């Protein structure tokens, strides 16, 4: 009866070794497909830089991302804090933006569009905006350095998708 | 019990080994696949990103 | 008109710009038009009820108005379907979305648009005088339902300036048109229904003839009329499904309506696999019961609100197919499901609670609608019959009957059975309880039994009388001990025990005992009772019964075995087997009286 | 396959969100926004406090203009003028993935065992719509759990909910963990398991961590763990993420799942103290009024389904406040579910494990699994003789204390002696012992040969001279 007892005791010790080993295993495997996964949306990000040393390609962009924060705002007036390098040429397209949400939306074009004597940080953020209302109480974080972050949080299964294929054993979706 | 116990003094390296050679040959191909489909995933998510939507939200 | 919304909270909202809204007129809401009912009105606002899930709405969705209540659809196709609590079919639900969750804001018609139906004209000719409730019609359902009838809707009448020819037609192709100032009104094989206004009726008469369980102690002893209400208060799960299973699959009702509020939601998974596969006989043998049966199902999970419009639903069909003189019996779930739903509602909206936070008109509610139950003749002029008899089932919190849900429906009902948890713990099924449960109908069956069975009613108070004796005179020996007993007393609890063993345990399902007839269960009674005035007898001399006990031996066997002769064997068949019972046992105890 | 391609090709989407700097007030648990621009009912928010730690919520009512929001991690440290919402313009949803199973997660459903995120295949919302019931399919199978008064006197079949009901101190973790480690089909083991605790102490945490990991079943399951000193809110979404995990695996996988929920007494008890912060009208003893509902949309997510074959089933671990069975959440958790095991205390003074009485515990589904296929015919009413034989000896004990030893006829003597029997060694049974269905019901018989055949009534004869004399 004793036996039965010092000799089942090791028993479960060396199972729980087999178990632990066999469990810290996955963790590795697991690990390393996230990091493969980080290499994409790290090299991703010195691809955005390039586009935004680019003049002849980065004014429509920054149009477009203007007009979808005043859209998504729907006020009469607004605030704009853009970078350094930038306020020259959002200073050159203060017409077309007024007009094209004029346009958008059905109500006549906004009234004033200013730009704050703030600024944001020149390596943190690349290229982009924040839109607010008048009274600067709600914001729109627009910037380049944002846009890639909330796509990698709803993108997720769209990637799997692709560097895996369709997955096994599942069946009905 | 000295018997036992000692029985299993040698199932510790052996055994993380073998486990550990076991996955070995599938880190290879996450690093082997990583690579092939890269640019493709980069293409449409950096394309997804540079065109907004402009859209109104329905009332 | 469309308005707008502009609060949400639970399962309630309130919508601006509604000024032509009518209090409990029917709404779309939202974006998938999801189903309302107004409740309240101040000026513009005006709360609503959704009868679906709230969740994604958003301030400013658009709110439709319709003008009419909540109604139900009335025509040929009801049966064998089963439904949900605003009637939407489950079958065509799934057949078309492809999944097996209920996809919200989804809407199908009631009854299908696209079958053929078989029409053989009536009697009324062009040019006659129709008024709302009269019969130009029939069609054929299905080999049992021989003939589904159509009607003249309520409230519509005039003279007939055209009415279509035999042969076949669908739910749409008009089939009738009636003048009154103007040949403005076109009837097809269908009519739609507000669910909270009884549907009128010719006048209201006396339920005289007595609806046969199968059950041995509910027929016995607390029997039940054609066109009666009754209450069965569960006791947290003491087979209180045996007697609706039982009652749905014996009585003798030309069809059922069973109906799920707050129901467990396996129950229905059971209950529409095994009639499919069972069978009863009325004209030969008809394999199905499902062509005699619908379902209305709301389980647990479902919305609350619909809980409610689970009932008026229910009942609304159990009236139609009454007014085409058919006895139907509506079987109800648990209707304190329903009182529970009421007093959620009532306390989202914030108001004074009564009692346990029951609102204040729960005692008018619960009245109004055991009050469509009753026999009656219909409305019309081929002078049918028909009745309806609801049989709920309340489910009290713990087990006391102190429940207002419980002490409001005693006080309309006419038949009660109690419930007991001991004698389901001990598996003693049925587990109805004989010293609280009562029944109103025990007199007014004094002309069935003189037709068929004059000595019943003697029988019943006979035995009542031994059972209430034993159950005394046991509440002595529990602290004096069966010492000071004489042999009558003696021999009292041995019968009592005796009964309670034999005569009332159903044993649920078998070959023998699922359903009693009435003729064997009266014999039964008849046994029983000879057996004890004998026992009584040969010891009243002063021969003593514990030399008997072991002497006559084989009677009692007799008795307790008594029960399982095969029924469906003959009336005739078994008839003579228990006639010589007891006077093989008389026999027996005169020649044992040595 | 291109369905596939096209179900996961609206992810490829971005969708910028609004900063509220304006909040109008804070009481108790909940907060009030300003100015919201179109709310959605039931969505979620993520709070940025002053010091720089985010918090999470849950948008309750809307009126006009406002939004009620309840936060879970409490509300301490808020403040009117730096704080900061952000409306993420969605309901909560949790990231699912086959690759769940054998990971650690906390009430929240977010990684605690040093690992990396889940890289989901889709996004799920943990409350789910109803299930047609006119696609549901009953059971009609059978568990053999390996405990005599389990597997004999009542049962499981896969698909089904039962409780247990059992008081503080008594080892119903001990059962729970025997029965997870000790079931299969009877003649796999092959049952992934999904494990809930919420309200539980350290102890019994590293005890639930500790069986599963030396059983080697820790590869096939999943955790998520709610301590007694987490945040009480967050208690209500814990059940919901555990059965949105076990739904996807069973409904999406083809793989039988058995859940675990730990403790639901917490779970009410953190119902009442929410409801309780708001005003809403009390039911009996002071639980909301809409408990049922609540619970209802808990439990009623297991069984079968016609096109698929997974199946979920549920044991949830209730205790009750003082040994009252009419207290309103056993009422409640056995008006829903199907049947329910009842430990008992008075047997656990004796040392009998598992303490298990058979009067008041039920099995709806026995009925359908037991017959002819799968085991003896005569399982159908040997229970049924059992139980009235045990109920007519814990009768004549009863009797055997007041008149004293006098008026037991030899029916009693033979009760009483069946009785102590029936508990000291059918009931009673080892904490790593087996026991087949035909040992359990050879066992069941030998105690039954106490009474000679003239008198076993409830049996058939049938089965009586068939068995009896074996």
């Amino acid at each position: 009866g004793n036996f039965k007892s010092k000799l089942k005791k090791a028993m479960l010790s060396q199972q729980i070794t087999k178990s632990t080993i066999a469990n810290k295993m996955r963790l590795k495997v697991l690990s390393a497909r996230e990091q493969s996964l980080d290499g994409i949306f790290e090299e991703t990000k010195e691809k955005l830089s390039g586009i935004a040393n680019n003049r002849d390609e980065y004014k429509p962009i920054l149009q477009s991302l203007i007009v979808e924060a005043l859209l998504k705002l729907l006020e009469p007036k607004a605030i704009v804090k853009a970078l350094e390098r930038d306020v020259d040429l959002i200073e050159s397209m203060k017409d077309d933006i007024m007009r094209e949400y004029g346009e958008k939306a059905q109500r006549a074009p906004l009234e004033e569009i200013v730009i704050s004597n703030d600024y944001l940080n020149k390596d943190l953020v690349s290229g982009g905006v924040v839109v607010s209302n008048a009274s600067d109480k709600i914001e729109i974080n627009n910037t380049l350095e944002e846009r890639l972050k909330l796509l990698s949080e709803e993108a997720l299964p769209a990637i799997r998708l692709e560097l895996y294929g369709p997955s096994k054993t599942r069946k009905f979706f | 019990l000295k018997e036992f116990e000692q029985k299993n003094a040698g199932g510790v390296g052996e055994l993380e080994k073998k486990a550990e050679a076991g996955v070995q040959g599938e880190l290879a191909e996450i690093k082997k696949i990583a690579e092939k489909k890269k640019d493709d995933v980069v293409k449409i998510l950096i394309e997804t990103v540079i065109k907004p939507s402009a859209e109104v939200h329905i009332n | 008109e469309y308005g707008a919304i502009y609060s949400v909270s639970g399962p309630v909202v309130i919508a601006e710009n509604m000024i032509g809204c009518a209090m409990y007129e029917l709404v779309k809401v939202g974006h998938d038009n999801l189903v309302g009912e107004v409740i309240r009105i101040d000026g513009d606002k005006a709360t609503i009820q959704v009868y679906e899930e709230t969740a994604g709405l958003t301030v400013g969705d658009p709110v439709l108005r319709t003008g009419k209540p909540l109604s139900v659809e009335l025509g040929p196709g009801l049966m064998e379907t089963i439904y949900d609590g605003i009637q939407r079919p489950l079958k065509a639900i799934k057949e078309e979305s492809q999944s097996i969750y209920i996809p919200r804001g989804i809407d199908t018609p009631a009854l299908d648009r696209t079958i053929k139906w078989q029409f053989t004209p009536g009697k009324f000719q062009v040019g006659d005088h129709i008024s709302g409730g009269d019969i130009y019609g029939s069609v054929f359902e299905n080999s049992l339902i021989s003939s589904h009838k159509i009607l003249l809707p309520p409230r519509s009448r005039g003279t007939i300036t055209w009415i279509a020819p035999a042969g076949e037609y669908t739910l749409d192709e008009k089939i009738l048109e009636v003048e009154f100032d103007g040949k403005k009104s076109d009837f097809t094989l269908y009519h739609t229904w507000p669910v909270r206004v009884p549907r009128p009726v010719t006048e209201k008469l006396s339920a005289d003839y007595p609806l046969l369980t199968g059950q041995r102690v509910l027929d016995a002893l607390f029997p039940c009329v054609q066109g009666g209400t009754t209450c069965i208060p569960g006791a947290f799960g003491c087979g209180k499904t045996v007697i609706s299973q039982s009652l749905s699959k014996y009585s003798n009702s030309d069809a059922i309506i069973y109906v799920g509020c707050g129901e467990r939601g396996n129950e229905m998974a059971e209950v529409l696999m095994e009639f499919p596969e069972l069978y009863t006989e009325m004209s030969g043998t008809k394999e199905p019961i499902m062509k005699r049966t619908t379902l209305v199902a709301n389980t647990s999970n479902m919305p609350v609100a619909a809980r409610e419009a689970s009932i008026y639903t229910g009942i609304t069909l159990a009236e139609y197919f009454r007014d085409q003189g058919k006895n139907v019996s509506m079987i109800a779930d648990s209707s304190s499901r329903w009182a529970e739903a009421l007093r959620e509602i009532s306390g989202r909206l914030g108001e004074m609670p009564a009692d346990q936070g029951f609102p204040a008109y729960l005692g008018a509610k619960l009245a109004s609608f055991y009050e469509r139950a009753g026999k009656a003749v219909a409305l019309g002029s081929p002078d049918r019959t028909g009745s309806v008899s609801i049989v709920a089932a309340v489910s009290p919190a713990g087990g006391d009957f102190s429940d207002p849900v419980t002490t409001a429906t005693l006080g309309i009902t006419q038949v009660f059975w109690g419930l007991d948890k001991k004698l389901a713990q001990r598996k003693h099924f049925p587990s109805i309880n004989t010293s609280v449960s009562y029944s109103k109908y025990t007199n007014v069956l004094n002309k069935f039994y003189d037709s068929n069975y004059p000595e019943f009613p003697v029988l019943r108070d006979r035995m009542k009388e031994i059972l209430s004796n034993a159950e005394e005179l046991e509440q002595v020996v529990q602290l004096v001990g069966k010492s000071a007993l004489s042999d009558s007393d003696k021999i009292t609890l041995d019968v009592a025990t005796l009964i309670k063993e034999d005569f009332l345990q159903q044993n649920g399902y078998s070959t023998y005992d699922a359903f009693c007839p009435i003729w064997k269960t009266f014999d039964m009674m008849r046994a029983f009772i000879s057996y004890h005035d004998e026992a009584q007898k040969a010891v009243a001399n002063g021969a003593n019964w514990s030399k008997l006990a072991d002497s006559t031996g084989d009677v009692k066997h007799a008795v307790s075995s008594s029960k399982f002769f095969e029924p469906s064997r003959g009336e005739k068949e078994v008839h003579g087997e228990f006639e010589k019972l007891l006077s093989t046992m008389q026999e027996r105890f005169a020649e044992s009286t040595d | 396959f291109a369905i596939n391609k096209k179900a996961v090709e609206q992810g490829f989407n971005v969708k910028p969100r609004l900063n509220y700097n304006t909040v109008s007030g804070v009481n108790g648990p909940l907060v009030i926004l300003e100015k919201v621009k179109f709310p959605r009912y039931n969505e979620i928010v993520n709070l940025t406090l002053p010091d720089g730690t985010v918090r999470q919520g849950q948008v309750l009512e809307i009126r006009g203009d406002r939004a009620i929001v309840q936060v879970f991690e409490g509300t301490s440290g808020i403040d009117v003028k730096k704080t900061t919402v952000e409306f993420t313009g969605e309901s909560l949803r949790i990231p699912v993935s086959e690759d769940m199973l054998g990971r650690i997660f906390d009430g929240s459903g977010r990684p605690i065992d040093n690992g990396p995120k889940v890289f989901a295949e889709d996004y799920l919302d943990i409350n789910g719509s109803p299930i047609n019931p006119y696609a549901r399919i009953y059971p009609e199978e059978m568990i053999s759990t390996g405990v005599s008064a389990i597997d004999t006197m009542n049962s499981i079949a896969r698909g089904q909910k039962i409780p247990i009901f059992s008081a503080s101190g008594l080892p119903h973790n001990e059962i729970a963990a025997q029965i997870c480690r000790q079931a299969g089909l009877v003649r796999e083991e092959n049952f992934s398991i999904v494990f809930a605790a919420m309200g539980v102490n350290l102890e019994t945490a590293r005890f639930f961590k500790q069986d599963f990991e030396e059983n080697g079943s820790l590869e096939r399951t999943s955790l998520f763990l709610n301590l007694a000193n987490d945040p009480t809110i967050e208690r209500i979404i814990t059940p919901r993420l555990a059965l949105t995990t076990a739904e996807y695996l069973a409904y999406q996988t083809e793989r039988h799942v058995l859940t675990i929920l730990t403790d639901m007494s917490s779970y009410a008890d953190a119902l009442r103290e929410v409801s309780a912060a708001r005003e809403e009208v009390p039911g009996r003893r002071g639980y909301p009024g809409y408990m049922y509902t609540d619970l209802s949309t808990i439990y009623e997510r297991a069984g079968r389904v016609e096109g698929r074959n997974g199946s979920i089933t549920q044991i949830p671990i209730l205790t009750m406040p003082n040994d009252d069975i009419t207290h309103p959440i056993p009422d409640l958790t056995g008006y829903i579910t199907e049947g329910q095991i009842f430990v008992d205390r008075q047997l656990h003074n004796k040392g009998i494990y598992p303490p298990i009485n058979v009067l008041p515990s039920l099995s709806r589904l026995m009925k359908s699994a037991i017959g002819e296929g799968m085991t003896r015919k005569d399982h159908g009413d040997v229970s049924n003789q059992l139980y009235a034989k045990y109920a007519i000896g814990k009768d004549a004990a009863a009797m055997k204390a007041v008149v004293g030893e006098e008026a037991l006829s030899i029916e009693d003597k033979l009760s009483l002696e069946f009785l102590e029997k029936f508990e000291k060694t059918f009931i009673t049974q080892g904490a790593y012992e087996d026991r087949t269905v035909f040992e359990s019901l050879d066992q069941a018989w030998s105690l039954l040969r106490i009474y000679p055949k003239e008198m076993l009534n409830r049996i058939s004869p049938k089965i009586l001279d068939e068995f009896y004399d074996r």
